[PDB]
């Protein structure tokens, strides 16, 4: 079986195949469309029979139809598809390769006769047609047997025979240059470069070779058992190797019937020879299995398709998948796709999943649209964005919103004390003396029993913002109605007792549903002194135990069978909320356990609202450790974290935390929220005596004095050197002292707040850092509005670019 | 998938984006660098620059940390490291846009992999090609940068590959700054984890084990916080790989390896394999035509999610 693609017959976008079927017998022409995958796209025009057995094949380029036809007889058929003539040697016997020229000129190659030449070139216009025998222009390769040959210009023909390989020019009896080398069959040239050949031997090692390292040797590359062997003991052999017409530096090779391997080679010049190896190898499954022959088949945007050929002799047609190349991530969740094939490059934006959402629900851009937003530069400013548009973050912030106020308002900052951030565990298990613990917590109580630990309930109540009086109660419920969530009003009323409160506060509700539900709570009340086991507590069990809404759970799971532990377990509502009826509505003995059992899910399972418990301790380090293993939130951990970490402490985590936020809000050029979040550290760092312990960004300014020759670095409207008082080397413009704000004139360089801001920026302190040169930033602006050099005498220095 | 057509005359081989992902290089087998821009106002990318680089397909591209300026390192497989700075001060889409600082000749093979280190580190640069050598140059020079000395030269493999067989080196920098200096090294088959010792040189610290085939692409997951350093790997067969590495002589600290998981869902070669900003999503490309993102839910366990064809 051979296919061979027929290039300069076609006028149209379709492409010319000829075929010869695995018998031998037939040549049929073909009409390939390349836009076209189906199987119907190749089109049968016409098929020659009446040939004995076809040993090679060759068309002719510049007259379209002309195909000469080998045959292992002896005999050579010119004829037409799109005359005939048979032409034999003088000699009889088998035409192993065949090649007719541009011009006209045909060539023969033959088997071994001594008598004879076996490379026959001849013209067919000058060709008598009563005789069956040839008479060849050019006459060469006596006592040898050709068995490939190629036509690489007009004049020129590179034979190969059964021992060497040959490039002969028909302008000289001599040959250019004779290589001896067993690997001389079926030379390919390489469409883009004429200058690289390739053959193959017996065994199967085929060769890719250069004409100008032959012609000055060793083979350009060369592989090792590639292709079907029996070179020489067969004659009727599938090429199953193709170079590359859709690209340069690519061959394709077919392996057992199965796969396809392109391989992509690369090129480097030893300095215009280029040296080869491997770069890629591709593999492609076939369509259909037992294929002996194939060849390309170009299509548009650099595409490839290639026609196969069974086994069978049956003839279909196989696409090359897009196989993406790169596919590289973004910090905007940006996907970017390379292909192996095209020069497209695709790119999945962020404006089995869809791509789209699964970008659009990662955590690297919600963190950044957070950041965007303004998250975790003051916390009540987080909850109203969060209330505005995941419900533990916004608890979480409450809580630190509470603990700042406590702090920031003196209630934890008077006395010996530090108590700053503190969790309820902390405060509840103790920890110089346990008198001196006693009495430093009861002055705290005192400047805003019937237990043995009460003092510790009411810091723990001030923590976890749960000191409100009944006033404030009434408060709290009003404004909570004020956003429409009367359930939550409900669960709050529920929460401190005020069961009555709870059915009013349902009462006369926006909601069937909620009147429905008021109705149901209101039936508690007259039956609290029942002893129970009705049917109506099992409604209300079932009723908590299919009802969506957590809050009303909470009331029907708490109104039959009233205890409290069915409330202060379940995660559905807030842990503030839990420890609001924990610390209230239960006692010191089980509190402890309640206490221990929720920090130690808290701290090893990483909720943010185990913060209520643990504070901002090292143990609150551990569960934003344990948080960022679970969610990768650093952005929420490192807000968190700068409340506390390097004020009472110091640890690496945090560190690393703080770095790397700061790091992505560069890499989303949020320069001014990573300032923000700069100052936001410093402001945070200072301790109750008011030393900072933050790693502030250090100095860069040390101004050289130009009296004493001095660091003035070692006054808030003038600046002058500390040893001397010598004042600030003088601007370039208007011979002024740096350093000195409010001077007598106005420097209106190139509403009224940002006006006059802009006024008072002007007379600042502005120098270049390649000629050391100091002006006003309003006088360097008006300056280099108008010039290009540096304004002091004798420098040339571009400062503006 | 909008597609926008980068206008190289042949095969796009690699496409990285800068720090700020507002920029794209891409490098092909035409010998051009072309430079690309996202526009805030017309959402489309546009190119700002393309010129010629190399006399061979360049096939690796690396920029550098935005704080030493506007760095593209180029490798190709003329055997060369080329530097290109930006000045400013000329016309885009000119070939002048980018001007040329080095060239780095040292390495007697043609070049596969350049990864700029992370920026505590220096202006260091990383080289990696069919002989075997691992090169490591340092911007010692702070006046101009041009003078680019070598600073280490390891020997990943013992002799270099053959002319007729493939082979691919890939590259992987550890994104920490508080950890000691390590360099994820991908040989044929053999990766390995390299570290800075205390002696100045580099140790092989770390081996991570299977890779029965050729190994096409490193990825070290980017250092967001947590306890452990995650790499992955795409290999020559349908393996994607995922080593969790723990750190805790002449070294500063030993790591352990142990591989978190191995997906088989390609059924090819995994050509290449990236990581999120924040290490949560991992793209997987394979000889299936499909585009797999994988993340870890539940546990720390990668499972696949949103499959891309093309
Ligand atoms: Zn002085
Ligand atoms: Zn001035
Ligand atoms: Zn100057
Ligand atoms: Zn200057």
């Amino acid at each position: 079986g051979l296919i061979k693609k027929v290039t300069h017959w076609s006028y149209d976008n379709l492409i010319d195949y000829l075929s010869v079927n695995p018998t031998r017998d037939e040549v049929t022409h073909y009409k390939v469309d390349p836009e076209n995958e189906s199987d119907e796209s190749i089109i049968k025009l016409h098929t020659v029979k009446d040939f004995g057995s076809i040993t090679c094949l060759d068309y002719s380029e510049s007259e379209i139809g002309m195909i000469g036809v080998g045959e292992k007889n002896g005999y050579l058929r010119i004829f037409n598809i799109s005359y005939d003539i048979r032409v034999r040697a003088k000699k009889q016997r088998c035409i192993n390769s065949l090649g007719i020229n541009t011009n006209g000129l045909i060539a023969m190659g033959l088997d071994r006769n001594k008598h004879d030449s076996s490379l026959q070139i001849w013209d067919m216009n000058y060709h008598d047609d009563s005789h069956e025998t040839i008479n060849p222009m050019f006459s060469y390769c006596t006592n040898e047997s050709i068995v490939s040959l190629k036509f690489l210009n007009d004049t020129s023909v590179l034979a190969a025979s059964t021992k060497f390989l040959k490039e002969i020019d028909v302008r000289s009896p001599n040959p250019i240059y004779q290589h001896p080398t067993r690997l001389t069959y079926d030379i390919k040239l390489n469409p883009f470069n004429d200058w690289q050949f390739s053959t193959y031997g017996d065994d199967g090692t085929l060769a890719i070779w250069d004409r100008r390292k032959l012609s000055d040797a060793s083979p350009l590359l060369t592989f090792e058992k590639l292709v079907g062997s029996g070179a020489a003991s067969r004659k009727y052999m599938n090429s199953c190797f193709r170079w590359s017409c859709v690209r340069n530096n690519e061959f394709a090779t077919l392996h057992r019937g199965d796969t396809i391997k392109r391989w992509r080679l690369g090129y480097y010049c030893d300095s215009n020879i280029e040296n080869l190896f491997v770069s890629s190898v591709h593999d492609t499954n076939t369509m259909y299995d037992r294929v002996a022959t194939f060849d390309y088949i170009p299509r548009s945007n650099n595409g490839t398709s290639l026609i196969c050929m069974r086994q069978s002799g049956t003839i279909y047609r196989m696409p090359i998948s897009e196989v993406c190349s790169k596919a590289i991530l973004n910090n905007r969740n940006s996907l970017l796709l390379s292909n192996f094939e095209n020069t497209e490059i695709d790119e999945i934006r962020v404006n089995f999943w869809k791509p789209e959402k699964l970008l659009e629900k990662d955590i690297s851009v919600i963190m950044r649209t957070r950041a965007s937003l303004g998250y975790g530069l003051d916390p009540m400013n987080t909850v109203e964005m969060i209330d505005s548009s995941n419900a533990y973050i916004r608890n979480t912030w409450r809580w630190i919103a509470i603990a700042k106020a406590s702090v920031d308002d003196g209630t934890m900052v008077s006395g010996d004390l530090d108590l700053g951030y503190e969790g309820v565990i902390g405060i509840w298990n103790g920890i110089l003396s346990d008198k001196q613990l006693n009495k430093e917590m009861e002055k705290i109580i005192k400047l805003r029993a019937g237990s043995p630990k009460y003092v510790q309930r009411r810091l723990c109540l001030i923590i976890s913002g749960w000191d409100l009086s009944r006033s404030d109660y009434e408060d709290k419920y009003n404004i909570i109605m004020k956003n429409g969530h009367y359930e939550k009003a409900a669960a709050w009323a529920v929460f401190f007792g005020d069961i009555p409160k709870a059915v009013e506060i349902l009462g006369s509700a926006k909601k069937e549903r909620l009147r429905l539900i008021a109705t149901a709570i209101a039936g508690y009340l007259a039956y609290k002194d029942l002893p129970g086991n009705n049917a109506w507590r099992q409604q209300c069990r079932k009723m908590s135990s299919e009802l969506d809404d957590p809050y009303l759970r909470v009331i029907f799971a708490f109104i039959a069978d009233n205890d409290w532990w069915d409330i202060l377990y379940e995660p559905a509502i807030s842990l503030r909320e839990r420890l609001g009826v924990a610390l209230r509505f239960l006692n010191d003995t089980d509190l402890t356990t309640f206490l221990d059992r929720t920090s130690s899910t808290v701290i090893e399972n990483g909720e943010l609202e185990g913060l209520i418990l643990t504070g901002i301790t090292p143990n609150g380090i551990d569960l934003l450790q344990s948080y960022v293993n679970k969610t990768s939130d650093v952005q929420s951990a490192a807000l968190i974290s700068i409340f506390g970490s390097p004020r009472y402490f110091r640890d690496q985590r945090v560190d690393e935390w703080i770095q790397t936020y700061r790091d992505m809000l560069k890499s989303w050029e949020l320069f001014s929220m990573r300032a923000r979040f700069d100052v936001l550290r410093s402001k945070l760092s200072r301790t109750k005596t008011g030393v900072l312990t933050a790693d502030i960004k250090p100095r860069q300014i040390y101004i050289q004095c130009q009296n004493c020759k001095q660091n003035i670095n070692t006054p808030r409207h003038k600046y002058c050197c500390p040893h001397c008082g010598s004042s600030f080397p003088r601007c370039a413009i208007c011979l002024m002292p740096l350093g000195t704000s409010n001077l007598p004139f106005v420097i209106n360089g190139t509403n009224r707040e940002l006006v006059s801001r802009k006024l008072k920026l002007n007379e600042w302190f502005s120098f270049c850092l390649s000629c050391n040169h100091g002006m006003h930033a309003g006088h360097a602006e008006e300056w280099f509005d108008r010039h290009n050099v540096c304004p002091t005498p004798g420098c040339t220095c571009q400062c503006n670019k | 998938m909008q597609p926008f057509d980068s206008g190289h005359d042949d095969l796009v081989h690699d496409v990285v984006y800068d720090f700020y992902g507002r920029h794209v290089a891409t490098c092909s087998s035409d010998q051009h660098i072309k430079v690309f821009k996202l526009d805030k106002d017309t959402s489309n990318w546009e190119l700002s620059d393309s010129w010629r680089a190399h006399d061979s397909s360049i096939v690796a591209i690396d920029w550098a940390s935005p704080e030493y300026g506007r760095i593209i390192a180029s490798a190709s497989y003329d055997k060369t490291v080329k530097l290109w700075e930006e000045d400013p001060d000329q016309e885009e889409c000119s070939g002048r846009r980018w001007n040329k600082l080095c060239t780095l000749n040292d390495s007697k093979g043609s070049l596969y992999s350049v990864k700029f280190a992370p920026a505590h580190l220096g202006l260091k640069l990383a080289c990696l090609g069919n002989d075997g050598i691992l090169r490591l140059y340092d911007a010692l020079e702070p006046s101009d940068l041009r003078s680019w000395t070598l600073t280490s030269e390891m020997k990943v493999l013992s002799i270099p590959p053959a002319n007729h067989l493939q082979s691919d080196f890939c590259l992987s920098w550890c994104p920490s700054r508080f950890s000691p200096e390590k360099l994820a090294v991908s040989a044929l088959e053999q990766a390995i984890i390299y570290q800075r010792g205390k002696d100045g040189k580099l140790h092989v610290a770390a081996k991570l084990p299977g890779h029965k085939s050729l190994i096409r692409s490193i990825s070290w997951a980017p250092s967001i916080g947590r306890w452990y350093q995650l790499i992955a790997t795409g290999c020559k067969d349908g393996r994607i790989r995922i080593f969790k590495i723990t750190e805790k002589a002449e070294l500063q600290s030993n790591l352990q390896v142990e591989l978190l998981s191995e997906h088989d869902d390609h059924n090819g070669e995994v050509w290449s394999v990236s990581w999120n900003l924040t290490g949560t999503i991992l793209s997987s490309a394979g000889d299936d035509g499909k585009v797999r993102l994988w993340k870890a839910t539940y546990s720390n366990e990668f499972k696949c999610m949103s499959v891309i064809t093309a």
